[PDB]
């Protein structure tokens, strides 16, 4: 247990490392972190959630920092590092205006107020725009500190492509469910060779051998149960007195299963993908006709097929009608890499599409997964709001010099504490910068000015080796994430800054 | 193979220790000995010659710094940065199978060569000898925490080194011996001063004596003042009740003619090595001599040259030809303490500094940071030219190595290169410990030398690579030739030893 | 072995820490510290050097702030926590210029520059005044927050007159040798009682009854010697012979003291001050000689004595003239509590007093000694120095209100640097009112208007409950002590800075 001064300079102290563990992995010229465990073993990401979730953190107050990165992943995707960062300076910045005197409350009003405050300034200096051109904009700068290549460009329009493919109008507003867009991975080595399937893919092969390597035109039914013979719930016992019906018997079973195939094919069926098992009988004659079936389909991708084909998920195949079979121009197995896959395209319904990940390694390709999937994220949120700010510290370097300003038209304690926010800020350009190589106190020096002589968008140039205009260079931080990121870090930081004794 | 890996790594590590305190954006280190003594100082030869080095690699670069320090006085830290890089950069040429007989003659060859250069490139210190001088010392107190007043305290350090100089075939000769340094803590640095004289920090034997003695005949002893008890078994048989005062007066008048001859010979002040007897003090505070004891005969010597005095060991035959001269002997309280100021020396070419700082540990870095300059003017002074620092010189002995490698061209080529990147070593820890970018500054380094500007270094205060001469940047030639000597001879010596057994 | 950013914020933590031990002795409000051995044992104080010196600091840079406070008290007496809480402050602040990338040299400039224009703006600022009036201000200001009862008003008399009477004038200067005034105790309960001695107090009896009780105008021998038997420094024998010698020999040694005794006599001292042993025999005839003898006189006290009343110190009795006896209207031995001590007064030298502290317990008198040996050393100074500074916070608030202003006025880094060490000045209002129990940021809000109206002299009024005119109060800081404070930490609080691995 610990009281008072030495509770809470410890919990600061605490934050504050768990925050530079990703400190290094922020912006373009970011690192990575190799992560180890017992088994699975070598992790390496530069992904700021990652390189938490997968840390052990044991330090109470550091759990809760982590709480962060899996939220803003979770609830916006992109920012996980930022939000981590930024909770570490508050809580860093908090300690001076502590030592003077300031009570942790008041502290925890100035962040309220300055993060109020800030809420709007962005808001009000956010820049509109939902034209693909920016759209792929986004997702360039979501790539940046990942080791994705030189592809990046390739990548930033898959993601584009997907996220307008998938991207639906309802009363007026945009929106765009990411769980449309299918991403998958498969080690053959390119990176480049990243497919952009118009239609599911899903990571299986058709059960047996005979069955069409091909299906045009395809009535795809999916299966919830399992092809198999099944048991009575009430313990059932056969007791045989003539020899004659031991074969009667086994041959009951294989009735069985020729009728499920018939039902299958009365129903119009030719393609049939079950979320379970499927008997070796019940392959024989599904491939006598013809059927291309596929077992075991996990309930994720019987979901998103059921969506993209417009089927219907049956259990009793009495209920399996035509009126429940989706649609498919094509239903092909194909070779991708070792691995065969199941190319599932024309669908019904062309808002559900897929990203192929390939890429070499095994390491390398989780990662540009990863990397994908904050693209996809940002991309798919900016096409929603289109709105942005202006990325690299821009952004940070306004807020931080319109609230010191705002600082002066509040009272004398808060005053403190709002300019604590202020500097606190500007942690992310001067991070930047640092892991850039630059010198962070010139480069602050000198973006402050430009920022301050109204030029918003003057961000850290690490091409120009210091500042820069970020509107040039396309630098766009989507607003739902800054705005997440800000408030994540205020109400953690106040949760950990009023506890004054840990027990 | 292994032995080597292994040495290489041990040594490189001792070189890195002091890396970072090169130049005026150096750190300085802390070192705890056993008995728990702290030396916070940033002179590369205390910070080698303190840590605790045990590997025989790494004492053998230790080895160097002492050297350096030895024969010139500013420049170990230079010397092992060097030692490190000719040892990495053999490291890189091991690799490539090349033998370290080829790689050390590679090293000797680029060595010469490197000294020649510096001759080559160096400057004779004109009329200008005053101003040079003085931006001499100050570049020394730069690297040091005694920036704070290198102004005053290189001026000091030009004042006193100028004074003992004999300017003798048209060349200056520089005796130490003629300058005392005390550091006396209770005081700022910019207190630090200097005094015409020699202040030895002891105060008189008796609060009797007298506080001040004006034209003073300095009677110098290295035996102390007491009765002399014979070599020989000695024993008095007292039969008569009598003889018992006639003994003990005969002990006190040896003591009180011991005096009287020092005194009779004009002796007013009697410094020694040794001890005084407590009947002897009375009398010598009785006769008005002002004495001092148990004095360091170090500081002995620096009174004998000062008032031209001889060090009499045979008081019996101390003779007036043997008494040294001031203008004035006086016990002054430097802060808490009180010293003897021996002011007004017959020997005019005799000074002292008095390093002033608040603190122990902060007036013994002032001791050493002073110490620094003293051999810096007084080596410049000697050697009579100067090179440009900031790595300048360095840059440009690296320039000039990479053509003569092309000319002693073959394997030992290779050699006579990785020896220029080596001394790139320079440029490099100057521009890391400030901040500037390494590659970069090196990359403009290497263009400006290559134009033939010979005198481009880094300006860490700016960044830029500007004309270091000019901007007064400037150190004597002989510490640049002893770096690159000392540590040419490590690199060579650890580079032959294959096997390291006990 | 530590480097870089671990050595250094590690060595800030140690000085902070170490400079937080005392932080609470600081001003009147200030409390005690009760520090335990082995086997001497309790040692209650508040005086910043000894609560220190005999703390068992192991940390090395804990052992250099330390250091300065042994410094600031050998050297100038009072400030010796103000010095100490000051370097943690500077090493802290600090600690914050080199998070944003602030270079440890750059900060040692700012600091130079810093403190090398407050020793300018101080001395600018600073009031001249030698009159008692002030003397005796700044005596009451230097016994504050010690444990001295309610008799600082007398106390500060004592001083002041002390001082007075040794004070000399040269070649036009005042100078007052602080060694001419002799403090001693005794555990007798009162601390009014405390005498003010108009010459030199011996803690030392007549040795031997029958001498007399008192001695007015006095010549007094001091003696070097001791009084005894001495032996040939060649071995010596007696060899007897004859029965009769044995008795002859045991007669020498009789007559022996009875001369030693003769040639003090014939000198014309009544009065013999030995700093070494007297022999009974030699006390049997100074006795009958009706001589006041004192034995085992301790040097510091031959010495004081020597210069108080004109003797010269003799060995040998054979230079025992009348020359080189001293002056005393009166030596008289006086019970002074349980134990009896020798007076000499109205010594030849007047420029030579005493202050005979009484007080109780043990551990109130041992203190109340502290007390008033700094209130001795600044007014000595002060009579010297006839100048004088605005106390409690009021000095620093205006120097860290005029080096805020010289920061801009001063480059980029610098100012950073700079700005630091106007904040580290607050440290000591702040740390007044804190003890005081008051309201630190608003005092310091308060403090800092106040001053820049130009109210030099607002101080933190602990009565006020709050900010105050200093100039009322009489609170008054001596000059020479705020500079040695400020230098010593500048100069220390830079060498630690440079420390970037400690090993
Ligand atoms: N090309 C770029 N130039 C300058 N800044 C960039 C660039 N790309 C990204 N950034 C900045 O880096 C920060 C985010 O770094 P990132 O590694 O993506 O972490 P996070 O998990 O918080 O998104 C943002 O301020 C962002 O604008
Ligand atoms: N003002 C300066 N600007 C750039 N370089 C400097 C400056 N002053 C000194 N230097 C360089 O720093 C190095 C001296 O650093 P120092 O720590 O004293 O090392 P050393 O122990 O070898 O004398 C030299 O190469 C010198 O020329
Ligand atoms: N009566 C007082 N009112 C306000 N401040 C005071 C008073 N007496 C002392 N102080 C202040 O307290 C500080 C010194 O406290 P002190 O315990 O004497 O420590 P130090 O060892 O540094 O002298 C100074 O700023 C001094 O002016
Ligand atoms: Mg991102
Ligand atoms: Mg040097
Ligand atoms: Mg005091």
């Amino acid at each position: 247990r610990e009281q008072g001064k030495n509770a809470q300079r410890n919990n600061i102290e605490a934050a504050k490392a768990i925050a530079d563990a990703v400190r290094t992995t922020l912006g373009p010229k970011g690192m990575d972190k190799m992560l180890v465990d017992s088994i699975g073993d070598i992790i390496i990401s530069n992904d700021g959630a990652t390189i938490l979730k997968e840390m052990d953190v044991e330090h109470p107050t550091a759990k809760m920092i982590v709480e962060v990165s899996k939220a803003q992943d979770t609830a916006v995707g992109d920012g996980t590092t930022t939000a981590v960062v930024l909770s570490g300076e508050l809580l860093k910045q908090a300690e001076t205006l502590l030592d003077q005197g300031v009570h942790p409350t008041v502290i925890s009003n100035g962040y309220r107020l300055a993060v109020n405050e800030a809420r709007k300034i962005i808001d009000e200096i956010a820049e509109k725009s939902t034209d693909d051109a920016t759209l792929r904009k986004i997702a360039l700068t979501a790539l940046s500190g990942k080791n994705t290549g030189l592809s990046n460009d390739f990548l930033a329009d898959l993601v584009v492509k997907a996220v307008n493919a998938v991207a639906e109008v309802r009363d007026g507003k945009t929106i765009v469910d990411t769980a449309n867009i299918k991403v998958d991975k498969k080690n053959g080595g390119s990176v480049n060779d990243t497919q952009f399937i118009s239609g599911i893919v899903i990571d299986k092969e058709k059960v047996h051998s005979k069955m069409p390597d091909v299906v045009k035109n395809a009535k795809i039914a999916l299966i919830d149960s399992a092809l198999e013979i099944k048991k009575t719930e009430i313990e059932a016992k056969v007791q045989i007195s003539d020899p004659s019906k031991i074969q009667d018997f086994l041959n009951q079973e294989t009735n069985t299963f020729k009728q499920m195939v018939e039902k299958i094919k009365k129903s119009g069926a030719n393609v049939v993908l079950c979320q379970k098992g499927i008997d070796d009988v019940a392959q024989h004659y599904l491939a006598k006709e013809g059927i291309y079936a596929v077992r075991r389909v996990k309930k994720s991708d019987m979901e998103k097929l059921a969506k993209a084909t417009g089927a219907k998920i049956v259990t009793d195949l009495d209920d399996l009608t035509p009126s429940v079979l989706g649609e498919a121009e094509t239903v092909e197995e194909r070779k991708i890499g070792d691995d065969r896959m199941t190319f599932v395209m024309g669908c019904k319904n062309p808002k559900a599409v897929s990203i192929l990940i390939r890429g070499g390694t095994d390491h390398v390709v989780s990662e540009v997964e990863r990397a994908l999937n904050d693209a996809i994220r940002v991309v798919a949120i900016t096409k929603e709001d289109g709105k942005f700010l202006w990325g690299g510290g821009a952004v940070e370097a306004e807020l931080a010099m319109r609230l010191a300003k705002y600082a002066n038209s509040v009272g004398g304690r808060e005053q403190l504490a709002i300019e604590a926010f202020a500097k606190a800020l500007e942690i992310i350009p001067r991070t930047l910068a640092e892991n850039a190589g630059i010198d962070p106190i010139n480069t602050l020096i000198k973006l402050k000015a430009d920022d301050e002589k109204g030029r918003i968008s003057v961000g850290v140039d690490l091409d120009n080796n210091g500042v820069g205009d970020m509107k040039a260079k396309g630098v766009v931080d989507p607003l739902r994430v800054k705005t997440h990121a800000l408030e994540s870090a205020v109400e953690v930081a106040t949760m950990i800054l009023r506890i004054d004794d840990v027990i | 193979k292994d032995a080597m890996k292994e040495n290489i790594e041990a040594a490189i590590a001792i070189s890195n220790s002091v890396r970072s305190s090169l130049g005026p954006r150096g750190m300085d280190k802390m070192l705890v000995d056993s008995l728990g003594d702290i030396v916070i100082t940033n002179d590369g030869v205390t910070i080698l010659k303190e840590m605790d080095v045990e590997h025989p690699a790494a004492k053998m670069m230790v080895e160097v710094s002492k050297t350096q320090d030895s024969f010139v006085g500013d420049g170990t830290t230079t010397a092992v940065i060097i030692a490190g890089g000719l040892l990495q950069q053999a490291q890189g040429l091991i690799n490539q199978n090349v033998h370290p007989t080829v790689i050390s003659e590679g090293y000797r060859m680029a060595s010469e060569e490197a000294k020649r250069v510096i001759d080559e490139i160096s400057t004779k210190i004109g009329a200008d000898e005053k101003a040079l001088l003085l931006k001499m010392a100050q570049t020394s107190l730069n690297s040091k925490s005694a920036s704070v007043a290198k102004d005053k305290l290189a001026e000091i350090s030009y004042e006193a080194v100028k004074s003992v100089a004999e300017l003798r075939d048209g060349k200056y000769y520089v005796d130490f011996d003629n300058i005392q340094v005390v550091k006396k803590q209770g005081g700022a640095i910019d207190d630090t001063q200097l005094i015409n004289g020699i202040i030895v920090d002891k105060e008189k034997v008796h609060p009797g004596m007298p506080d001040v003695v004006k034209d003073a005949k300095i009677a110098l002893l290295d035996a102390p003042l007491e009765i002399k008890k014979p070599e020989f078994d000695t024993n008095l048989r007292i039969e008569d009740p009598s003889m018992i005062q006639k003994f003990l007066a005969q002990e006190e008048n040896m003591l009180r003619e011991m005096v009287d001859k020092i005194k009779s010979v004009g002796a007013n002040v009697v410094i020694t090595q040794k001890g005084i007897d407590d009947m002897a003090q009375h009398y010598l505070s009785r006769a008005g001599i002002y004495a001092v004891r148990r004095v360091k005969k170090s500081d002995m010597d620096k009174l004998a040259k000062a008032t031209g005095a001889s060090i009499v060991s045979t008081i019996d035959e101390i003779s007036s030809s043997d008494l040294g001269t001031a203008e004035r002997v006086e016990q002054v309280k430097v802060g808490e303490d009180y010293m003897t100021f021996v002011t007004g020396c017959k020997n005019p070419k005799a000074v002292s500094i008095l390093v002033r700082g608040e603190t122990e540990h902060v007036v013994d870095e002032m001791e050493r940071s002073i110490t620094d300059s003293l051999h810096v003017v007084a080596s410049a002074l000697e050697d009579g030219a100067y090179a440009a620092g900031g790595g300048a010189t360095a840059a440009e002995i690296a320039f000039r190595l990479r053509s003569y490698a092309q000319k002693i061209g073959g394997r030992q080529q290779l050699a006579i290169e990785k020896f220029a990147d080596a001394i790139e070593e320079i440029p490099r820890a100057l521009a890391e410990n400030a901040g500037l970018d390494p590659i970069d500054i090196l990359l403009k380094l290497r263009a400006e030398h290559a134009k033939g500007n010979k005198t481009y270094g880094i300006n860490v205060f700016t960044g830029e690579i500007e004309d270091m001469v000019k901007n007064g940047v400037i150190e004597p030639i002989r510490v640049g030739k002893q770096a690159i000597e000392s540590a040419t001879e490590a690199a060579i010596m650890i580079l032959r030893i294959d096997d390291v057994i006990a």
